[PDB]
This record gives structure tokens, C-alpha cells and sequence, in this order.
RNA sequence: UACUAAAAACACAGGUCCGUGCGAAGUCGCAAGACGAUGUAUACGGACUGACGCCUGCCCGGUGCUGGAAGGUUAAGAGG
RNA sequence: ACUGCAGGGGAGACUGGAAUUCCUGGUGUAGCGGUGGAAUGCGCAGAUAUCAGGAGGAACACCGGUGGCGAAGGCGGGUCUCUGGGCAGUAACUGACGCUGAGGAGCGAAAGCGUGGGGAGCGAACAGGAUUAGAUACCCUGGUAGUCCACGCCGUAAACGGUGGGUACUAGGUGUGGGUUUCCUUCCUUGGGAUCCGUGCCGUAGCUAACGCAUUAAGUACCCCGCCUGGGGAGUACGGCC
């Protein structure tokens, strides 16, 4: 029962799942609805469809509290990146600029050993 | 900082002893002593309330300044260190510039001969005391106050320092040496830098002998005494007490502070 | 190396308006190859804009 | 360390004919000054071995002039012996 | 006898034209040490390149002290346990 | 172990764990008060082990201790 | 010796940003994480995600390279202090003072040991899940010492250029680094030419069983030290030193 215009929207788009929130620019989340949210386990979260359909479950969330435009902040080595995109652009909901905020270690925190699968 | 005995007899075999390099003037001052005497471990009633106490050196109080409010603005010298026998850190004793003799805690990096200031305008370095106010945050500070005025009680003992972690609105939190988290009055008064002789710990005391001179007494196991002495007691090999560990009056480990002792409110975190 | 052909050129940290170049648009020190310099100028200039970004003359990470 | 004018003044303490720098005196002069000031540094920094490996060769070309100067005249040997010091 | 070049940044509470008597005692400290001050240049408000303590403004300052290492390390002391200096950085001008 | 047991028993220096942020914890006392300590976590108290050397494996199901509060159960009081 | 030159050579002290984790609070609800697929695991008692603030340790993206330095091992976030070595130029000075070096001494990756501190992340051992006939592994979830600091110890690596140190000589071609030098000196070109010190590749003769080396030799000679006499047993036994 809000009215918040303007706002940001987050996709955290990874190996293993992809999650698409949407804040206010003050940061507070409004929705979160994700690829598991959705049907769908295992994984196919990381499926671009699932992506997509998250980001619909998201933008349909979205323009019930109240949402009519939102900045995309992204991040994560997934695939789902773009799917995402074009389906908040095309489910009601303008994206503006797109951005990428993946977080870069100045040679920080030691990486896991190497898999020998 | 640590001598180490020649094994020459098996009561010297592991033991070591200070080298006492910090020390000059290896009398106390006559005009800032104060008679002492043992109690054994016992209170007005005559009896043992603390076990393992007695025997021991013996010993004279000497006059420790734990305030230091009034001679704001005067600068003093550090006149010597000596050694004392009540407390784990040395002492410094300092000339004022008004003519007077005080003791102060020394602090690490302070030899004799260095100029000690006191109050808001005092520079930040080691012996310098100052309100808490007045020190920025991050500084390594010892010898603090609970109370405006109260005397200085925390972080006093050889090594002992406390990280000032910042002043909020009218109070300061402070990362003390248990590593618990607290908060005081910014109006408390505090001394700049660590306190010295902080390799004091790694000193091995050989013998029983040696301990009896500090003033511990033996201590007899409960598993060892009978049922009718402690709850431990009893069996007839040797056992590990028939129950979960207990006191001698019988209570089980675990927290026995207060669990709503007023100063709660100002206990940011517990210790680990 | 545009310091090597214009001689007698002081390369500061505190000179921002000439730190500007040889920066990419996300704060990115660009290759020595792309600017062209030599190897003694390179290093100074990489040396002068960390010393610019330490004294916060220029930003660490642009977004 | 050793400066133009602080080589120069052991130059003309204990030079030969008011320019030499090459004689084995000056030589084991300088040679010294540099060893007294390299322990004198190393006495703090305990772990500089880069250095110390220096004062140790240092310390081996000296020995070298004065076996050589010893070898050589055993009165000028004597002379900068007690003049520096042996032992 | 070296040299020096010191920037300091200052809170931006403080105003831009009391700066000056502020720092003359960090540079009189110098000139007892036996240190003489070039120039002490202003370069007022200006806005960083990030925020710092929590403040996005701040004062710059450039001190060019010429003094010995020791009086130039007291002063970089002082200039730390000054509250209202937010950052300081001191270069050799030679080698 | 005064008066049948001097020892392998107790203590011990060293070790670990637990508690205690300070008229602390603990103990004596109805309380005031006291010891702890004219000490302040490199300090104090409790438990076990017992110079030194090499080490100290698996199990948190039970019972304790520490922490949490979604749910069930549950006193006086309120209500009537 | 004097004048210049380049450098992650080394030690100490202070200090900066990114990122991870953790803590507190706000927004917020049913998933999160993980794989080839899963499950163990985490959350519903409010997790993942988002914002703001704080705490803490480790490592210093971009520069960054085929590059530089160092006897070797190794060496770059920044600033300051102390200090080592090398190269170039003049020939200013001494006058064979040189080379190698049995033993001996010092330095010496990582792992490990002792004492105190520290511990974000990773991670032997260990535990659970998964694969498989079995899985004391590869994969996943965790997780202790350790990795970090201070002072010591240990002296071992495919510690390799699988090539001991020094010197003299033996076509060239083509990159890079530090200098100097006249000329083409404005042909602006910071290019070409000459010299010194290196660092790569290709290539003449020569050598080699071949692969290959080839001015940075494994070519032509000299001086010094170290090492081998078929493969296992064995770099092990005994003795001795630490
Ligand atoms: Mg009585
Ligand atoms: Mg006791
Ligand atoms: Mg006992
Ligand atoms: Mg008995
Ligand atoms: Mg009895
Ligand atoms: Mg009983
Ligand atoms: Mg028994
Ligand atoms: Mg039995
Ligand atoms: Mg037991
Ligand atoms: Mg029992
Ligand atoms: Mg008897
Ligand atoms: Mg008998
Ligand atoms: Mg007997
Ligand atoms: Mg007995
Ligand atoms: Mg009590
Ligand atoms: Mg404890
Ligand atoms: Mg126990
Ligand atoms: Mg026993
Ligand atoms: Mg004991
Ligand atoms: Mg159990
Ligand atoms: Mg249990
Ligand atoms: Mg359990
Ligand atoms: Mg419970
Ligand atoms: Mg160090
Ligand atoms: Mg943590
Ligand atoms: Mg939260
Ligand atoms: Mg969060
Ligand atoms: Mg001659
Ligand atoms: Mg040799
Ligand atoms: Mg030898
Ligand atoms: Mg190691
Ligand atoms: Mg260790
Ligand atoms: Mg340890
Ligand atoms: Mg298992
Ligand atoms: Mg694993
Ligand atoms: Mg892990
Ligand atoms: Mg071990
Ligand atoms: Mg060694
Ligand atoms: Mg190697
Ligand atoms: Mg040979
Ligand atoms: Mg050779
Ligand atoms: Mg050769
Ligand atoms: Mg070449
Ligand atoms: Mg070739
Ligand atoms: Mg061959
Ligand atoms: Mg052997
Ligand atoms: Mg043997
Ligand atoms: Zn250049």
C-alpha cells in the first residue's frame, strides 16, 4: 500500500540462480521475487528462462505496489543478464540506464583452490 | 627482559627471573609509604573467606596517584622507576614543578628523565593524562576511570592497554583488555599509552619455595577430600567426582554475574 | 614519449589537469603501449596518480 | 654514506702526496670509515643481509690491501696498524 | 637540511579564512626547529575525489617546509594528532 | 593418619578449561559491614592434570552448561 | 678517485583504497547455496537480496611487459629514514695489490618446530553428503593446525640454463633496457651512425649419437675447484657430526 514512482532494480544473475529485486533508490526492497520464487528447482534457476520469468514475476510486483520506472544495477557472470533486461523492458516497466556494479578485488581475499573434477 | 637460571639444582632447573634493567633507585621514598600487613585470607570475623592465602614477603604500600585532577596545567618530571612489590607494572615516581612527589603506573617508553603533563591542552604521549574528551579515537590508553572523578580502575595491571574506539554524543566505548565491549562517560579521565614491563608473564617460577615467598598457599584438590569436604570426595581408587564439576559449596560452573545488574546498560558486548 | 620529445616537462601528482589523460573513463591506468611513452615516464606517471589518488585528487574506482 | 668533503677529509688525513686516493693507506682509510659506519647501521636493522653481505665484502677487500701493504713494506704496514687498529 | 613538500587537507567546518593562523603554529614549530617556509599557499574549498570522514569537502594546503627529517616528522605528528586535519602527505622535492 | 599405616598417598613448578568489567565473581554475615585488594583480565576465584620430551584419536545420542524463542503447556493477578 | 645514470636490491616506521567476512539497524518474504545431477548445509525463531554505519585480518587490480633489480633464494599500494650493489664518462690516483679455492664460514623457496600475539579468506587432518561393486579420492557442504606478526630453530626443492668461476679469440641479421659520442642537427628524428654494459630470437664456421649449442657456446685454449666408473640393494645399514 505504497506509491514509490521511482526506483532501483537489482539482478544478481550467478552460475546457480539469478535474483531480481526492486528498491527504492533509498535502497529499501519492495519486491525480490527471484528464479526459485518462481517454479522451478535444482539447476534450472540458472536457466535464462527461469531468469526471465523471475524478472516478470519481479516488473508484475513491481507495478502492483506502485512502480513505474527503475534503474537496473547488475552484476554476477551469469547469462541471464540480458533476458532479464528485455523482459523488464517489455512486461510495463522502463530500464533507463544500464549499468554493472560486479564488485573487483584490488587483490584482496584468497579465491577457493581449483577444481579437479 | 627475562633471565633465564642455569639448571645448577632442580629447583632452578626451568626457572627465570626479570633482570630488573628498568630500575633505578632501588629504595622506595620515604614520604610515600604506607604501612601493610597480611591477613591470611581472613575477614572481620576471623575467618578464611579466601582460601590459599598467607605466609608470603613481607611488604610496605607505596602511595599510587590513581586521580590525577589537580595538578591540570603543571608539568612534572619522571624522577626514577622503581620496582613494587604490590602490583604487577613498575612505578615511576615524578618530581612536579610545584614541589611536590607523586607515583604514578609507568607506562611503556617512559624512562627517567622525560616531562609528564597533565589536563585538556596536554600533548598525546605516553604518561600524559588527559579526559577522555580530549584523546582521539583509535589511541592506546590504560589507567581509566568509571566515574567522573572516581579513580582510575581499569587496564592497570603489566601489559594492560585499552583501545578507545570512539566518542558518540556524551560517551565513549572502549575495547578493553578481556575484549569486552564498553561505554563511559567522555568526562572520565585516562592516561596515554600501554603500561609497561609487559614480559612479565613469561616468568616460570621454579619451586614451590617460590610462590610461598609471593604468598600462595597449597590447594588440595576436591577429588581427593572427603564427601563430607567437598562434593568431589569420595570413591575408592581415584574418580573424577561422582556428578558434573562443582564448587566447594557446591554450585555448578557457568555465568554467575548479575543478570540484571544496572550497568548492563552500558556493556556494548561481552567478552568471547 | 611525450616527455621525452618536450623536455624539461614536471610530471606532479599534484598536476590533476594533466593526470586527467592517460586515464580510462572507469579510473583505469592506461597501457603504456596505448599512451605511447617510454618506460621511465610510464612509471612516473603511474607513480604520480596513485600518489594523486592516495591524496584524493583522483578516485579509486569510477563507476 | 661518505660524502664528497667527509671522503676527502680522511683523503687528506691519511693520504700520501696531498691528491692520492689509490695507495693502499686511503684505501684501507676509506675502507674503514665505510666498515665502522655499515656495523655501526647494522646494529639496528638486524636482518638487512643485503647489506651486511656488502660489509662482509668490504671487509674481505680490506683484509686484501693490508695483506698486500703488509706484504709489501712492513714499516708503512706498522704505521697504519697503529694508526687504525688491529685485533 | 632537506627539502619538503606537505599537503594538508582540512575539515570543511572550519572556515577558509582563519586557515592560516591555525597552521602558522605547525610552521613556527619548524621555524624554532631551525627550518625556513617557503611558501604557504591556499587552495581553499574543494571537492574530493570521495568522501573522507564522512565529509565530501575539504581545505587544501601546501606547506613546503625546508627542515630537518626529525622537526618534519614531529610536525607530520602534530598535523595526525590535530583533529581537524582529514588527510597529510609529505614528498621530498629532490631525490 | 599426636598413640599399630611415611607410601606409589597429598603438595608442587608447568598445563588447559570455566567464571569475574570492579564496594567484580567467590566467601563470612539476617543486614550493615568485611576479606578478595589498598588488587583491576599479564588480575582474582573455581575445577581437573601434574617437571621435562613426543603427543593428546573418534562420538553432542544421554545428562549438564551456554545461547535462541516459532509453537505446545503452565501461577498469582485481571475478567465475571 | 671525481661527475652523471637506472632500478619490485634490502631493513624499519607511518599510512590508503577495492573486495570478502562478521556485527547493528532499516526495507522484505520463502527460499538461499551447490552440481553433470543432487544431497548434506543455511532460513522461516525472518534467510538470500538491498541500503547505511562499524569491526577485523590478509593481499595490493590498473601500471604490469617478452621489462627492471639481486650471488642465489627472491623482489611492485603510497610516503619518509637508514643502507647495499651495478653501469656510463674523465683518466684523476696506486702499481700485479689478480684468478680459483681443500677444509671453514655466511646467506638460503615452500613445508615443519619452540615461545607470545593474531586469525578475514583459504585450507592438510577430521566430519557429513554424492559417485562407484568398493571411494579411506577426484565433486559438494563444513571445518583444525597452518598460511600472518616478533625472535629463534631447521638448511631441505625439477634450489634448472638439468650447462662451476675467470680470461682471450671466432660471420652476420633482427627486438628491448641503461649510458656516452661526433656526424646526418633539423633529414624533429628524438630517427640513423660509433662505443660500453646486459637482456631475447634467428642464423656462419665449428662441436655433437642426435636433439641441439652457436659471441649470453654445448666452438677454439689456458688456470682453479666439484663430480662418475653397469642396474637394484641405497643415498639405505653401522659408526660419527649437527
Ligand atoms: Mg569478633
Ligand atoms: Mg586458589
Ligand atoms: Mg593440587
Ligand atoms: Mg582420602
Ligand atoms: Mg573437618
Ligand atoms: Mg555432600
Ligand atoms: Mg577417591
Ligand atoms: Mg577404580
Ligand atoms: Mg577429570
Ligand atoms: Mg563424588
Ligand atoms: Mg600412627
Ligand atoms: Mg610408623
Ligand atoms: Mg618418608
Ligand atoms: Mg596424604
Ligand atoms: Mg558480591
Ligand atoms: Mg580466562
Ligand atoms: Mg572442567
Ligand atoms: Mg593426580
Ligand atoms: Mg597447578
Ligand atoms: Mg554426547
Ligand atoms: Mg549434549
Ligand atoms: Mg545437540
Ligand atoms: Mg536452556
Ligand atoms: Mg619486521
Ligand atoms: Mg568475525
Ligand atoms: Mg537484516
Ligand atoms: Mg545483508
Ligand atoms: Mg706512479
Ligand atoms: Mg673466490
Ligand atoms: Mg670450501
Ligand atoms: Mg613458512
Ligand atoms: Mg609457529
Ligand atoms: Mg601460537
Ligand atoms: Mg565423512
Ligand atoms: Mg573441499
Ligand atoms: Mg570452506
Ligand atoms: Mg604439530
Ligand atoms: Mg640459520
Ligand atoms: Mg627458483
Ligand atoms: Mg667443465
Ligand atoms: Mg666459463
Ligand atoms: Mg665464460
Ligand atoms: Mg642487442
Ligand atoms: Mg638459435
Ligand atoms: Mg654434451
Ligand atoms: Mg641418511
Ligand atoms: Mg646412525
Ligand atoms: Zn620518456
Amino acid at each position: 500500500k505504497k506509491n514509490v514512482p521511482h526506483g532501483a532494480a537489482h539482478i544478481k544473475s550467478t552460475f546457480n540462480n539469478t535474483i531480481v529485486t526492486i528498491t527504492d533508490p533509498q535502497g529499501n526492497v519492495i519486491a525480490w521475487a527471484s528464479s526459485g520464487h518462481v517454479g522451478f528447482k535444482g539447476s534450472r534457476k540458472s536457466t535464462p528462462f527461469a531468469a526471465q520469468l523471475a524478472a516478470e514475476n519481479a516488473a508484475r510486483k513491481a507495478q502492483d505496489h506502485g512502480v513505474r520506472k527503475v534503474d537496473v544495477f547488475v552484476k554476477g557472470p551469469g547469462s541471464g543478464r540480458e533476458t532479464a533486461i528485455r523482459s523488464l523492458q517489455a512486461a510495463g516497466l522502463e530500464v533507463g540506464a544500464i549499468s554493472d556494479v560486479t564488485p573487483q578485488p584490488h587483490n584482496g581475499v584468497r579465491p577457493p583452490k581449483r577444481r579437479r573434477v | 627482559a627475562i633471565r633465564k637460571y642455569k639448571p645448577t639444582t632442580p629447583g632452578r632447573r626451568g626457572a627465570s627471573v626479570s633482570d630488573f634493567a628498568e630500575i633505578t633507585r632501588s629504595t622506595p621514598e620515604k614520604s610515600l609509604v604506607r604501612p601493610l600487613h597480611g591477613r591470611g585470607g581472613r575477614n572481620a570475623h576471623g575467618r578464611i573467606t579466601t582460601r590459599h592465602k598467607g605466609g608470603g614477603h613481607k611488604r610496605a604500600y607505596r602511595m599510587i596517584d590513581f586521580r590525577r585532577n589537580d595538578k591540570d596545567g603543571v608539568n612534572a618530571k619522571v624522577a626514577h622507576i622503581e620496582y613494587d612489590p604490590n602490583r604487577t607494572a613498575r612505578i615511576a615516581l615524578l618530581h612536579y614543578l610545584d614541589g611536590e612527589k607523586r607515583y604514578i603506573i609507568a607506562p611503556n617508553g617512559l624512562s627517567q628523565g622525560d616531562v609528564v603533563e597533565s589536563g585538556a591542552n596536554a600533548d598525546i604521549k605516553p604518561g600524559n593524562n588527559l579526559p577522555l574528551r580530549n584523546i582521539p579515537a583509535g589511541t592506546l590508553i590504560h589507567a581509566v576511570e568509571l566515574r567522573p572523578g572516581g579513580g582510575a580502575k581499569l587496564a592497570r595491571s603489566a601489559g594492560s592497554s585499552i583501545q578507545l574506539l570512539g566518542k558518540e554524543a556524551s560517551y565513549a566505548s572502549l575495547r578493553m583488555p578481556s575484549g569486552e565491549i564498553r561505554r563511559v562517560d567522555v568526562r572520565c579521565r585516562a592516561t596515554v599509552g600501554e603500561v609497561g614491563n609487559a614480559e612479565q608473564a613469561n616468568i616460570n617460577w621454579g619451586k614451590a619455595g617460590r610462590m610461598r615467598w609471593k604468598g600462595k598457599r597449597p590447594s588440595v584438590r576436591g577429588v581427593v577430600m572427603n564427601p563430607v569436604d567437598h562434593p568431589h570426595g569420595g570413591g575408592e581408587g581415584k574418580t573424577s567426582g561422582g556428578r558434573h564439576p562443582v564448587s566447594p559449596w557446591g554450585k555448578p560452573e557457568g555465568r554467575t554475574r548479575n543478570a540484571n545488574k544496572s550497568s548492563n546498560k552500558f556493556i556494548v558486548r561481552r567478552r568471547r | 614519449c611525450v616527455f621525452c620529445a618536450k623536455k624539461d616537462q614536471a610530471i606532479d601528482y599534484k598536476d590533476t589537469a594533466l593526470l586527467r589523460t592517460y586515464i580510462s573513463e572507469r579510473g583505469k591506468i592506461r597501457a603504456r603501449r596505448v599512451t605511447g611513452n617510454c618506460v621511465q615516464h610510464q612509471r612516473d606517471i603511474a607513480l604520480a596518480v596513485k600518489n594523486a589518488r592516495e591524496v584524493a585528487l583522483l578516485p579509486f574506482t569510477s563507476s | 654514506a661518505l660524502t664528497a668533503e667527509q671522503k676527502k677529509e680522511i683523503l687528506r688525513s691519511y693520504g700520501l702526496h696531498e691528491t692520492d686516493t689509490g695507495s693502499p693507506e686511503a684505501q684501507i682509510a676509506l675502507l674503514t670509515k665505510r666498515i665502522a659506519d655499515l656495523t655501526e647501521h647494522l646494529k639496528v636493522h638486524k636482518h638487512d643481509h643485503h647489506s651486511r653481505r656488502g660489509l662482509l665484502l668490504l671487509v674481505g677487500r680490506r683484509r686484501r690491501l693490508i695483506k698486500y701493504i703488509s706484504q709489501i713494506d712492513v714499516e708503512r704496514y706498522r704505521s697504519l696498524i697503529e694508526r687504525l687498529g688491529l685485533r | 637540511m632537506r627539502p619538503y613538500e606537505i599537503m594538508v587537507i582540512l575539515d570543511p567546518t572550519l572556515d577558509e579564512r582563519t586557515v592560516a593562523p591555525s597552521l602558522e603554529t605547525f610552521l613556527n614549530v619548524v621555524r624554532k626547529d631551525g627550518g625556513k617556509v617557503e611558501k604557504v599557499d591556499i587552495w581553499g574549498k574543494r571537492r574530493l575525489a570521495y568522501e573522507i570522514a564522512k565529509h565530501a569537502e575539504g581545505i587544501y594546503v601546501v606547506i613546503d617546509v625546508k627542515a630537518a627529517p626529525a622537526t618534519v616528522s614531529e610536525l607530520d605528528r602534530q598535523l595526525s594528532l590535530n583533529e581537524s586535519v582529514l588527510r597529510t602527505k609529505v614528498m621530498r622535492t629532490d631525490k
